[PDB]
RNA sequence: ACGGAGGGGUACCACCAGACGUGGAGUCUGCGGCUCAAUCUGACCCAACGCGCGCACCUCACCAGGCCCGGACGCGCGGAGGACCGACAGCCGGGCGCGCUUUCGCGAUCGCGCGGGCGGUGGUGCAUGGCCGCUCCCAGCCCGUGGCGCGAGCCGUCUGC
RNA sequence: AGGUCUGUGAUGCCCUCAGACGCCCUGGGCCGCACGCGCGCUACACUGGCGGGGCCAGCCGGCGCCCGCGAGGACGCGCGGAGCCCCCGCCGUGGCCGGGACCGCGGGCUGGAACGCCCCCGCGCACCAGGAAUGUCUUGUAGGCGCCCGCCCCCACCGCG
């Protein structure tokens, strides 16, 4: 199908190349380009936390990214103290 | 699952100099920001993800390294048997050590 | 589910060893 | 006045090496038990970081001319991505191993799967323990055998001086019926030389 | 020689960040290192339901962690790069109280 | 333990004295019931029902349909006289060399069976760890020596202020 | 035997494992409605509604110019805070200028994709202080008034403050 295309005058309705506004987040995979043409082509962000990957009920706040329940587990060492 | 020998040869020499990998739990599309190879690319061309993870499950089911998950990085880390094997297909000679015995 | 047929040396498309080359309509190695 | 999106560079700066650090604390956690890793630090250095670590065996985590130490220096690099060499891994040493609850809870455990059963394990443990100037221990087992406890001396266990006089860990253990939960706890009352309250003393 | 340089203290603990100041400032006692700017405390709030199933009466953690630090801009060029390095040795070692230099 | 038994105390999650409200309408949301192919599930007096941290795709298990092996490692047989894998063009297909119809390409990264895996928001919370909730917005709980009882137990640990 | 195997490289035993409960892609659904109620929001007006004007907070915090009625939009740089309330007028007990549910054209934003969210003109539902019953509260407290964070591509009647 590589020597195939519609008529000129619908490629006037061409989606604006510019790049999508619809990233994946990345905590810290380099972005390069059969099953291969549709794997994942849909593109989503996956934000998950960065200790279990579960993708529900995570905060964002400050960059820590991490699942509330497991922040308890962890927040004595990371810092985080319980008082008042 | 058809991986090139390049990315065969790359990945044991980064092991053998380094005698870690450093691997990030991961199964879908994307390449390796470290391990590296060449194939008449013009640029040196990374590895993909599924390329690699299938190669190191392979290596360590063979008993040549052994493993930590931690969280969301599998650390890898060769055995004697490593060094006894990937000399074997870097085809090395075993006067040659691990970097990391020169005093880090 | 396309099969394969036992090769054959059918290359040789010359009668003493000419090289004649190196069908329907054209095509190339790959795609290009 | 002042700009706040400058300042935040630093206070973000500062965040994340904590908790590049907890992962540390798992990783040693998961692979340096055989010298019984106590707990870590940090130190951002001008090209690396100065991390030092506490095991009370510490010819275990060293190798030859601390060769296997060598091994794992590279590879904490790479995951962090940081320039090798420059890394420089500190090795230090506890005396006092009856007075930190995660050795005695690790050496523990590995008795329990040595098919000994809780009690010689826990009298040993607490015995261990007085022996090296504790006011008390305490030792719960919990899984497939309730609870079944086993208690020396006087402990606290509410206010504000549990935090720092009281040190308590945990584990799990995976036996072949299901899982054996553990835990202990020792409070030691003369810890740096602190003054616990309402302790008083009056001269002649 | 001059460089108009900058000293940043960042930490959590208010004791080793308090008594790392006097120290600093003992250092400079003759290279006219002065008084520090305090600025006010950066205190992170993060709340979460205690019951990882949210069962009985709700109720709710909260865990805060404070951002203590403190500027010694003072020195700017008035010393020179040469004991920069010497300003940055005889300073005891804390084993996390972040600092950085800028001009 | 209980008592429509007595005596001491106590509390706006009890009352006195008051205040502000809900249940009456419209509406946001959750919970049962009906419906569908599905309307995914947990919890039901205090101690379930804006709670399991904002559901167009993912989140997501559920319904209608479709790609891929991403089957490690060992043993037996076969394989470069060719193991496995991709593709321009035409039809059917929501589309994909998904399938078919011709014919090119790639080369051991293996193919079949037997052992043996990894994986799974699949089940039992009445197999368990960990964490919470409640008893509890309580004031109570026990140790060594000694004494009393055959003994379970009692005194210590108070019918005073 | 309160809840959680559906938070996790926490896990025993079961069920599934090459027409897959694995992972992925296109759609739909979780919102569907004769009805029962649980936490809330808006009101039933003169101790008020509309227009013009003056003005002060804290957790903390980003602004200029130009188009557009408004929502919004193109540029360029580092700079900055409200409702109640007080003053002057209109309305004049009429389900009326109280009330803003529901519905019809239209203009924009996010996103690959509106079923999502804003602004403008028009229509203007019940509601005249709510039965049996029931909840909370003692000083900067109840009540009234507004302002930021959370999850978040868009949206707060919710929750933390
Ligand atoms: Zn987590």
């Amino acid at each position: 199908r590589n020597l195939g295309s519609c008529g000129a005058e619908d490629l006037d309705s061409r989606v604006h190349p510019s790049t999508i506004f619809w990233p994946t987040e990345a905590d810290n995979a380099s972005g390069v380009p059969m099953r291969e043409t549709e794997f994942c082509t849909h593109i989503a962000h996956k934000r998950e936390c960065r200790i279990c990957g579960n993708y529900n009920s995570v905060y964002r706040k400050y960059g820590l990214f991490i699942c509330r329940r497991c922040f308890k587990e962890n927040a004595g060492k990371i810092g985080f103290v319980k008082l008042h | 699952v058809h991986i090139p020998k390049a990315v065969y040869k790359a990945v044991y020499a980064h092991l053998y100099e380094n005698a870690s990998l450093a691997l990030k739990e991961y199964w879908r599309v994307g390449n390796v920001p470290g391990i590296t190879y060449v194939d008449e690319n013009g640029k040196l061309c990374n590895p993909t993800y599924l390329h690699v993870n299938c190669i190191m499950q392979s290596l360590e089911s063979r008993g040549v390294v052994k493993d930590t998950f931690a969280w969301r990085h599998h650390y890898y880390l060769l055995t004697e048997k490593g060094e006894q094997f990937i000399r074997k297909e870097l085809d090395l000679t075993d006067d040659v050590l691990p970097t990391p015995y020169s005093k880090p | 589910e396309p099969k394969k047929v036992r090769l054959a040396c059918l290359k040789y498309y010359t009668i003493k060893g000419d090289t004649a080359e190196p069908a329907r309509h054209a095509d190339r190695c790959h795609c290009g | 006045i002042v700009r706040r999106d400058e300042e935040n560079v630093y206070y973000s700066k500062y965040l994340n090496d904590c908790i590049m650090e907890a992962e540390l604390h798992e990783f040693f956690s998961r692979e340096l038990v055989d010298a019984g890793y106590a707990s870590c630090s940090l130190c951002r250095t001008i090209d690396s970081i100065c991390v030092i670590i506490q095991c009370a065996e510490p010819e275990v985590v060293m190798g030859d001319n601390h060769y296997r130490l060598h091994k794992i220096e590279y590879l904490l690099a790479g995951r962090f991505m940081c320039d090798p060499k420059n890394f420089n891994i500190w090795v230090d040493k506890i005396i006092k191993r009856g007075l930190s609850a995660e050795i005695m809870v690790d050496n523990l455990r590995a008795k329990l799967e040595e098919a000994m059963p809780i009690r010689r394990a826990a009298y040993s443990i607490i015995r261990t323990a007085m022996r090296a100037g504790a006011a008390g221990c305490e030792v719960i087992v919990a899984g497939k055998l309730r609870a079944n406890k086993f208690k020396e001396g006087c402990l606290i266990s509410t206010g504000h001086p549990k935090r720092i006089f009281l040190a308590e860990a945990t584990r799990h253990i995976k036996m072949r019926q299901g899982v054996i939960g553990v835990k202990v706890r020792i409070y030691n009352p003369n810890i740096r030389g602190a003054v616990m309250p309402d302790k008083i003393e009056i001269g002649a | 020689m001059h460089q108009k340089y900058t000293i940043i203290v960042v930490g959590k603990d208010l004791k080793l960040v308090e008594r790392y100041v006097k120290s600093i400032v003992k250092e400079g006692r003759a290279f006219g290192i002065s008084g520090p700017c305090r600025a006010p405390v950066r205190r992170l709030t993060i709340t979460t339901r205690k019951s990882p199933c949210g069962e009985g009466t709700n109720t709710w953690h909260r865990f805060e962690l404070r951002m203590y630090k403190r500027t010694f801009w003072v020195t700017c060029g008035g010393n020179d790069i040469s004991t920069i390095l010497s300003k940055t040795v005889v300073i005891p070692g804390i084993q996390v109280t972040v600092e950085v230099e800028e001009p």
